RNA sequence: UGUCGGCUCAUCACAUCCUGGGGCUGAAGCCGGUCCCAAGGGUAUGGCUGUUCGCCAUUUAAAGUGGUACGCGAGCUGGG
RNA sequence: GGAGGUUGGCUUAGAAGCAGCCACCCUUUAAAGAAAGCGUAAUAGCUCACUAGUCGAGUCGGCCUGCGCGGAAGAUGUAAC
């Protein structure tokens, strides 16, 4: 997981979710596209 | 082994046993285990022209189990029955003739050989000639350690007397006197010295076409996938002016056993992203056989077709100037991979492309980042000189690699 | 398989490759069909050959037609094509020949009539470099 | 994407064949490869037949000249009108062979003075 | 309001050196790289130099970075 | 379903939608690019673009603006109402 101050979609299966007051990006295709914070 | 049978070193065994046409008897060994199905071996080996003696038949299939012991008597029956179909003529009265299995030196008794007698008889006293060496059998030991006076036609004995330790492939022959023995020995080393220079020039890929003849090749790739790709590509080539057929082919470095295979089969060595060992290098030097390392897949086949039509020679492409053995690594957290090394061949200089190879298989391909000694940035290190090196945008350079540096000849 | 043979070339097995891509079939029967090509204009004209081996192994020869790229090349002079079409136009093309190849290209071309086939070939011509003219 | 003006163009176009057809049938193509239909359409074109696929809701409004007006209640799922302005029938022996051969479409009904069957 | 270094004695922060729990990996395994959580306990001996530091020799699971009048002379020393 | 001229032309050993350059037309159609992505040594293969059916009332994105959320780690003890 990559922690950055600015997270956003990197492909066309990335989804933006707000989970316990934290914006996360989850990818159903490539696990390398997981992000936290931002 | 009954569990997990047929692996890329069994195929090497089948190739080695096919180069010299010999009967093969298959003995599936580890049947005393839960997951020990032999039929997947039976048909997995069947796609190697080793089809069993139940569907077609050129080889039996007998299951033994060494540790437990079962099945052996069937294996002995099978091997003897296979032998019965083949030849086996010998006269236990002629002068002895055989081969030597292994030799060793010893402070007591001097040199010792393990001759296997093949025809005739070797009663104690004869004038033996073995390759270059000659002498008299002053003593003989049998397999179990007891002295014997006579040797059968196929019974391994161990003699004493030769003036030097013989090799592991020479012929033991009984002769009349020592003078004839000396004459034959001198002639033998003359001929043996003469063969090498002819082989080291007529055996090149450059001169296969000049003087069918079924061009033979031995291939050692780096990853299997490239190996089957290249074997498939080379499958269809050669129609009426020479033909190509691989006689080897495995994954790993160019082991000395593979060089021996090529030497015995008069083949030529192709190495794909691999390097030859010390023993392979020494055998290559002795026998003068050709050996070429290639970087890309298609250059191999383009050379094969060019030499099949025999239109060009030359070397070019790449020449290696300098190999450094990495000694220890002290990679500093300031984004570095500074690896110490000591140069073992040639000279290493900055503005060249490098090649990182571990266990004789190349892992990286790129230029340098730093080649200082302490802080000098010499940009040129003579052989025998310790230094530190750094590869650009690469890490995981372990302890025990080599750093080849080469010029792409234009 | 949808490869192309050239008015009899089955003598070699360089392009056979019937092991990685196609089933192993006795190439001699296809070599026995090398005479079934019978050329027509030299042993260099390629032909569309499709082998039916999907069901069982009875190799069948389709021999649909000839490409309308060699024809527009061969039957209009220059044996090449402009590496920069419409920028290095090799040379204009006579109309009725485009119909003539369209007339011979009765198989396929999926058109209501040759009046639409003429317009079909010119698209192929527009890439070769031939200047289409009526 | 079709619009209000673009959509109604084919409705008038389908009307022209409807206002001149004699015997027409409705067919489906769920699973039919375009390759098989390519020859059938050209064979239909060669045999002077007219077959097209239209929206199931546009057909119910396209048929206003009493060509196959009874087929409104069965205009569900995939549907292709096989209009034959000349030689009523004709485009029936092809479907009987194709349906028995290609296992495609129930051929719905026919248009013979409002005889669906 | 006695200013470097050493000795004795410490206390806190976490921007974690080891041990602990994890995501990604250009992670086969053994070893790694990078980021997240975590301050409970641990965290060299010598040769040179007045030295802090540094370079060396040999160890260790590791030989952390900082604040405390660059902690500490009404606790010692006095080499600079 | 997602197709034919057609492995478009060239280069190339082989470049077939998918190394690179030049174009980027036409036809049966509901639509289907001389092709957006993954793969093949090259083929093969698997999706998207678009379309037919399906269910049946809303749906997509941008602009202006009020209040909030992350970015946010320190040393004696909560200790930045
Ligand atoms: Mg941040
Ligand atoms: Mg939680
Ligand atoms: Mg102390
Ligand atoms: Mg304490
Ligand atoms: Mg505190
Ligand atoms: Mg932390
Ligand atoms: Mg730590
Ligand atoms: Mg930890
Ligand atoms: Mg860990
Ligand atoms: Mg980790
Ligand atoms: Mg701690
Ligand atoms: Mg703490
Ligand atoms: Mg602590
Ligand atoms: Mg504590
Ligand atoms: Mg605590
Ligand atoms: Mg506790
Ligand atoms: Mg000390
Ligand atoms: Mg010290
Ligand atoms: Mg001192
Ligand atoms: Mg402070
Ligand atoms: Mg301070
Ligand atoms: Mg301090
Ligand atoms: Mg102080
Ligand atoms: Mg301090
Ligand atoms: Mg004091
Ligand atoms: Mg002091
Ligand atoms: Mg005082
Ligand atoms: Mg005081
Ligand atoms: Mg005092
Ligand atoms: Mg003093
Ligand atoms: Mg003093
Ligand atoms: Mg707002
Ligand atoms: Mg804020
Ligand atoms: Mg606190
Ligand atoms: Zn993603």
């Amino acid at each position: 997981m990559k922690v950055r101050a600015s997270v956003k979609k990197l492909c066309r299966n990335c989804k933006i979710i707000r989970r316990d007051g934290i914006v996360r990006v989850i990818c159903s295709a490539e696990p390398r596209h997981k992000q936290r914070q931002g | 082994a009954a569990d997990d049978g047929v692996m890329p070193q069994t195929q090497e065994a089948v190739q080695h046993a096919k180069a010299a046409g010999v009967p093969i008897v298959v003995a599936v060994n580890k049947i005393d285990k839960p997951e020990a199905n032999p039929d997947n071996i039976k048909n997995g080996l069947a796609a190697l022209d080793v089809i069993p003696e139940e569907w077609g038949g050129d080889a039996p299939f007998v299951p033994v189990s060494a540790k437990l012991g079962t099945g052996v008597d069937e294996l002995l029956e099978a091997v003897l029955l296979q032998a019965e179909v083949l030849e086996l003529k010998a006269t236990p009265s002629a002068p002895g003739r055989g081969v030597v299995v292994e030799s060793r030196l010893d402070k007591g008794r001097g040199p010792v050989a393990t001759v296997l007698v093949q025809d005739g008889t070797l009663r104690q006293g004869d004038m033996v000639l073995v390759g270059i060496n000659y002498g008299r059998v002053r003593a003989m030991l049998d397999e179990n350690g007891k002295p014997i006076k006579e040797a059968g036609p196929s019974i391994p004995v161990e003699i004493l007397g030769l003036d030097g330790t013989p090799d592991a492939g020479d012929e033991m022959t009984v002769v009349a006197d020592e003078k004839k023995a000396r004459e034959v020995a001198l002639f033998r080393q003359g001929k043996f010295r003469e063969v090498k220079l002819a082989r080291a020039h007529a055996g090149k890929l450059e001169n296969i076409f000049e003087n069918k003849k079924t061009l033979n090749i031995v291939l050692k790739a780096d990853v299997r996938g490239s190996l089957e790709a290249l074997q498939g590509s080379l499958s269809g080539l050669g129609n009426d002016e020479v033909q190509v057929r691989v006689v080897g082919g495995g994954v790993g470095g160019i082991t000395e056993s593979d060089a021996n295979l090529a030497l015995a089969s008069n083949a030529v060595l192709f190495g794909f992203n691999v390097r030859a060992d010390a023993g392979a290098r020494k055998i290559v030097e002795a026998e003068g056989l050709d050996m070429r390392y290639y970087n890309v897949i298609y250059d191999i086949i383009e050379d094969v077709k060019k030499a099949l039509t025999g239109m060009l020679g030359s070397d070019l492409r790449e020449n290696i100037l300098g190999i450094a053995e990495v000694r220890d690594v002290f990679r500093s957290p300031k984004f570095g991979a500074i690896a110490g090394c000591m140069v073992t061949e040639g000279m290493v200089h900055r503005n060249r492309p490098i090649r990182v190879l571990r266990d004789d298989v190349v892992i990286f391909e790129g230029e340098l980042e730093s080649l200082r000694r302490f802080k000098d940035d010499v940009a040129e290190v003579r052989a025998g000189m310790e230094c530190g090196i750094g590869v650009k945008s690469y890490n995981d350079v372990k302890v025990g690699d080599k750093i080849e540096v080469f010029e792409k000849v234009e | 398989i949808k490869l192309q043979v050239k008015a009899g070339q089955a003598n070699p097995s360089p392009p056979v490759g019937p092991a990685l891509g196609q089933h192993g079939v006795n190439i001699m029967e296809f070599c026995k069909a090398f005479n079934a090509k019978t050329q027509g204009q030299e042993p260099g004209l390629p032909t569309p050959v499709i082998i039916t081996v999907y069901s069982d192994r009875s190799f069948t020869f389709e021999t649909k037609s000839t490409p309308a790229a060699v024809l527009l090349k061969k039957a209009a002079g220059i044996t090449s094509g402009s590496a920069r079409p419409n920028s290095q136009k090799v040379g204009t093309v006579t109309r009725a020949q485009l119909e003539e190849i369209a007339k011979t290209k009765q198989a396929d071309l999926t058109a209501a009539d040759l009046d639409a086939a003429v317009r079909t070939i010119a698209g192929s011509a527009r890439s070769m470099g031939l200047n289409v003219e009526g | 994407a079709i619009k209000l003006e673009d959509k109604k163009a084919i409705v008038a176009e389908v009307n022209e064949a409807a206002k001149a057809a004699l015997s027409a049938v409705v067919a489906d193509a769920r699973g039919v490869t375009v390759g098989a239909m390519t020859g059938l359409r050209k064979e239909a074109r060669e045999a002077g037949v007219y077959v097209k696929v239209v929206r199931n809701t546009l057909l119910k409004r396209a048929v206003e000249g009493t060509q196959f007006d009874v087929l409104n209640d069965v205009f569900k799922g995939p549907t292709l009108i096989a209009f034959s302005n000349e030689h009523p029938g004709a485009a029936a022996r092809i479907f009987r062979e194709f349906a028995k051969g290609q296992d495609k479409f129930e051929i719905k009904a026919a248009a013979f003075e409002g005889q669906f069957l």
